[PDB]
């Protein structure tokens, strides 16, 4: 249910 | 590519204040701390999370800019280059 930074942040391809 | 990293002095406190602890972390662990750190210190446009506001905080100095996009890993990597102490050449 929660997104916030996580929503976009996650996008950041660590690789 | 994500390799292991080691948060120095001014780099450890960063992750620590974000809920981190130790002296070893990977690219995934660091990236996860970065976002949490910014949100914890409140350095971004509440209207646009994808728009971070380094202003003049730790991250701001390390990068040397005013703001950077989260959805755009451009300046993030550029800074980490010499910021994120990685191993394995």
């Amino acid at each position: 249910s929660q997104e916030t930074f996580s929503d976009l942040w996650k996008l950041l391809p660590e690789n | 590519q994500i390799n292991q990293v080691r948060p120095k002095l001014p780099l450890l406190k960063i992750l620590h204040a974000a809920g981190a602890q130790g002296e070893m972390f990977t690219v995934k662990e660091v990236m996860h701390y970065l976002g949490q750190y910014i949100m914890v210190k409140q350095l971004y446009d509440q209207q646009e999370q994808h728009m971070v506001y380094c202003g003049g905080d730790l991250l701001g100095e390390l990068l040397g800019r005013q703001s950077f996009s989260v959805k755009d890993p451009s300046p993030l990597y550029d800074m980490l280059r010499k910021n994120l102490v990685t191993l394995a050449t």
